[PDB]
């Protein structure tokens, strides 16, 4: 999530969007015995400042 | 059994285009009764050989109705051999009465109902008669054998 | 400089979901409730109840 600039293509016309979305981001990992990539289809709510 | 595919909220610019896909086939991975649209979806066109190898590992499903919330389907063959349904043709050659049909990945790409709101695209496989699908597979596999 | 009063309209689109819960019942009860698998005894009704 640091080196990818595609969020800039998802241009920002409001700080409130950045706020209200930081608190409802999609969980990108799984619940297995190791940290694995998650199928983006299901979606799980995770907050990350 | 009737597979139920749920839909996210959609812009009217693409919901009306999805309505027109009432007789095409999609490829789930597991036969649960419910499944989200995001699950049943394939990346944009590439490596028709790989895709044709992937259709073997999953069982098909044809869709019948498209409501503003819900989109049904029908698992093609798991226990039935006479469930008469309707599916639309999308291959170049017109298929006549009598003969069987086989699913083949699309050529040249360009068949992608690219949905922007949901940020995904679908590639429905084309339907060809047996006699020509055999020949197409022959050509592609021979060409693969050309490259050592 | 002075500033005119400002107006602005706006619209929000709905969000739609759904629920589900299965209710499976058995074939023996199906046959005993209606009477397709009934019997003329005193033991049958004891099981239909």
């Amino acid at each position: 999530k640091f080196f990818t600039p595609a969020e800039a293509v998802a241009k920002s016309r409001g700080l409130a969007r950045l706020i209200a979305d930081t608190g409802a981001a999609a969980s990108p990992t799984s619940n297995g015995e190791y940290q694995f990539k998650r199928p983006v289809g299901a979606g799980e709510l995770v907050e990350d400042p | 059994m009737e597979v139920d595919i749920a839909l996210p909220t959609l812009s009217p610019g693409d919901l009306s285009a999805l309505q027109r896909c009432e007789g095409r086939v999609v490829f789930l991975e597991t036969l649960r009764r419910h499944a989200t649209l995001r699950e049943v979806a394939l990346p944009c066109g590439g490596d028709v050989l790989a895709a044709m190898a992937a259709y073997r590992r999953r069982f098909a499903a044809v869709i019948t109705r498209v409501t503003p919330h819900r989109m049904l389907a029908t698992p093609l063959g798991v226990g039935g051999r006479g469930q008469s349904l309707v599916l639309q043709n999308t291959g170049p050659f017109d298929l006549t009465n009598g003969d069987h049909v086989c699913l083949v990945p699309p050529l040249l790409g360009d068949e992608c109902l690219r949905l922007t709101s949901a940020n995904l695209e679908l590639r429905f496989p084309m339907t060809l008669p047996l006699a020509q699908a055999r020949e197409l597979t022959a050509r592609v596999v021979a060409r693969a054998a050309e490259t050592l | 400089p002075a500033d005119q009063p400002v107006h602005n309209y706006m619209i929000k689109r709905l969000d739609r979901r759904s629920l589900n819960a299965a209710f499976s019942i058995a074939v023996e009860a199906l046959g005993l409730i209606s009477g397709e698998n009934l019997d003329g005894t005193h033991i049958s009704s004891a099981m239909r109840l």
